[PDB]
């Protein structure tokens, strides 16, 4: 199916405490495959999935240099950010920024992004049409300005609708063992009375891949959407994740009520009931 | 301008008495970045945990995974510890191995 | 592959 390349980059001042720290994560959909910290004792970029080790000392050299180069870059951007919002030199802020690129099922390029933030709000964001810009303040319309000047999306158009393709569908074919396999969830319903009117129902979802799920529980037919405690999609550390959703239901009224499970890995929606043993 | 964590403390496998596993403490939603995780066993910090690399969701917020290898027993308890700017405690939030 | 950082 559709597949994406996302980078995420986090740059953190901290006076007192010597230079901002630079992170940079790099996923293909929901497998991490690389990394990098300024605050490493010597900082490179690092595999962080099998099949990007076989990759060669160009690649690893080139991402380590850029890397670097960009901890510089966030560092002078946060001094800027300063001057943007007459802000003091004693605080701590973080920039952050994710982009990268969504391929369809036919492995064209679908849609580019990059976004980026300062202390946690939108800041600018680049438009779908890779060519304009939405700023989220009078701050980050100054920067709009610099960079239509300075043409600065048709850079990253470049980028998105080029290298950032070619690259991952590269990535997409060293990896296709695993990149290009869905792992459906194995699911079950628990039961636990809550007292002895009540009993919660809990329908789980484990070992799936991607991170992709939708889990509904249904009453008489009817989704329960605000009864349902959903939790957050969470990772087991294998690679795949765990989610459940919660019903609280009458005693005896169980049977009354169907889980809903719907996964890319699966052929067709899933339907679970409590099963008493 | 200030987020607090959400916490989940589970296993990788569904626990089995004796049966090497994974202690899970993952912790979302938060912002800024800086926070402090330990994983407990019987109320003490355990000295081996690892931790994923700092990313984040599309709201900006971030999260980490904390995890150990263990061998759950049926008296032994284990708790994910948390501190954070937006806490003016730390957070103790214990494994139930049904949650 | 990473793309490029420019100032804001």
């Amino acid at each position: 199916g559709s597949h994406s390349m996302r980078y995420f980059y986090t740059a953190m001042s901290r006076p007192g405490r010597g230079e901002p720290r630079f992170i940079a994560v790099g996923y293909v959909d929901d497998t991490q495959f690389v990394r990098f910290d300024s605050d490493a004792a010597s900082p490179r970029t690092e595999p962080r999935a099998p099949w990007i080790e076989q990759e060669g000392p160009e690649y690893w050299d080139g991402e380590t240099r850029n890397m670097k180069a960009s901890a510089q870059t966030y560092r002078e951007n946060l001094r800027i950010a300063l001057r943007y919002y007459n802000q003091s030199e004693a605080g701590s802020h973080i920039i952050q920024r994710m982009y990268g690129c969504d391929l369809g099922p036919d492995g064209r390029l679908l849609r580019g992004h990059d976004q980026s933030a300062y202390d946690g709000k939108d800041y600018i964001a680049l438009n779908e049409d890779l060519s304009s810009w939405t700023a989220a303040d009078t701050a980050a319309q100054i920067t709009q300005r610099k960079w239509e000047a300075a043409r600065v999306a048709e850079q990253l158009r470049a980028y998105l609708e080029g290298l950032c393709v070619e690259w991952l569908r590269r990535y997409l074919e060293n990896g296709k063992e695993t990149l290009q396999r869905a792992d459906p969830p194995k699911t079950h319903v628990t039961h636990h009375p809550v007292s002895d009117h009540e009993a919660t129902l809990r329908c789980w979802a484990l070992g799936f891949y991607p991170a992709e799920i939708t889990l509904t529980w249904q009453r008489d037919g009817e989704d329960q959407t605000q009864d349902t405690e959903l939790v957050e999609t969470r990772p087991a550390g294998d690679r795949t994740f765990q989610k459940w959703a919660a019903v609280v239901v009458p005693s005896g009224e169980e049977q009354r009520y169907t889980c809903h499970v719907q996964h890319e890995g699966l052929p067709k929606p899933l339907t679970l009931r409590w099963e008493p043993s | 301008i200030q987020r607090t964590p959400k916490i989940q403390v589970y296993s990788r496998h569904p626990a089995e008495n004796g049966k090497s596993n994974f202690l899970n403490c993952y912790v979302s939603g938060f912002h800024p970045s800086d926070i402090e995780v330990d994983l407990l066993k019987n109320g003490e910090r355990i000295e081996k945990v690892e931790h994923s690399d700092l990313s984040f969701s599309k709201d900006w917020s971030f999260y980490l995974l904390y995890y150990t290898e263990f061998t759950p027993t049926e008296k032994d308890e284990y708790a994910c510890r948390v501190n954070h700017v937006t806490l003016s405690q730390p957070k103790i939030v214990k494994w139930d191995r049904d949650m | 592959k990473a793309g490029q950082v420019v100032t804001i």
